[PDB]
């Protein structure tokens, strides 16, 4: 649920 | 005698422009790494292999947009999910070659129209290479394509925002920044602008009609990859 979306805009 | 661009305004440019060029494939040397894709779910597997390597360069692009980093990450999310296949449409669109009659993704596969189309985006696949034709004569430079996909980024309309106004602000300024660009740029095309302000509709109709095709493309989840399920 937007997991790895939010990995990659926390980085 | 139109407005040329501020001070303030050609500091948003450098920061658009460059954000653009550091995230765009091979942006100098894609017209010599790029390789043509010889002829259903065949290239549905060479354009599944591409879609993550293409969504993650937008990520790339908005994270070094500092009006988008003050955004609240639930916010991000939204507008990644509105505008991946819009800025991707038009990245691959400014890359239409008239003679092979093909666009370039990911700055290395030369498709065509029939390839696109066959492979799995249907009429989408005429709206992206009818696109790339008529921004032929636009001569679109990295500047110009960076502040559209920093318009369609900040998009207000998006479906759960929560900031919409502190979005619509930002949106405002690219708009008034480009305008400027535009007036400055003096393009040999009558009425660049409201003609550009088209294709930025043009653009948003491919966004939707990818989201549309998506719903009835499902083929089990697991076959198209994480990323793309994640922005549809
Ligand atoms: C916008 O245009 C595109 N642009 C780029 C790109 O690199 N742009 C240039 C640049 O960024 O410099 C791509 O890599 C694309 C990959 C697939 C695609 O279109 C699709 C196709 C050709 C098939 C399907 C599918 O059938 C499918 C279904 C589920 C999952 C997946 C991954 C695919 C979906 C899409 C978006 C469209 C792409």
């Amino acid at each position: 649920e937007n997991a790895l979306l939010r990995y990659l805009l926390d980085k | 005698h139109k407005p040329e661009p501020t001070d303030e305004e050609w500091e948003l440019i450098k920061t658009v422009t460059e954000a653009h060029v550091a995230t765009n494939a091979q942006g100098s040397h894609w017209k010599q790494k790029r390789k043509f894709l010889p002829e259903d779910l065949e290239a549905f597997s060479h354009f599944t292999k591409i879609i993550t390597p293409a969504i993650t360069r937008v990520v790339d692009f908005a994270k070094k947009l500092p009006m988008f980093c003050e955004l609240p990450c639930e916010d991000q999310i939204i507008l990644l999910k509105g505008c991946c296949m819009e800025i991707m449409s038009l990245r691959a669109a400014v890359r239409y070659d008239p003679e092979s009659e093909t666009l370039t993704l990911n700055g290395e596969m030369a498709v065509t129209r029939g390839q696109l189309k066959n492979g799995g985006l249907g009429v989408v696949s005429d709206a992206i290479f009818d696109l790339g034709m008529s921004l032929s004569s636009f001569n679109l430079d990295d500047t110009e394509v960076a502040l559209l996909q920093a318009v369609l980024l900040m998009s207000s309309d998006r479906p759960g925002l929560a900031c919409v106004e502190r979005i619509e602000k930002y949106q405002d300024s690219f708009l008034l920044a480009f305008e400027h660009y535009i007036n400055y740029r003096k393009h040999h095309v009558t009425h660049f602008w409201p003609k550009l302000l088209m294709k930025v509709t043009d653009l948003r109709m491919i966004g939707a009609c990818h989201a549309s095709r998506f719903l009835h493309m499902k083929c089990p989840t697991e076959l198209f990859p994480p990323l793309f399920l994640e922005v549809f």
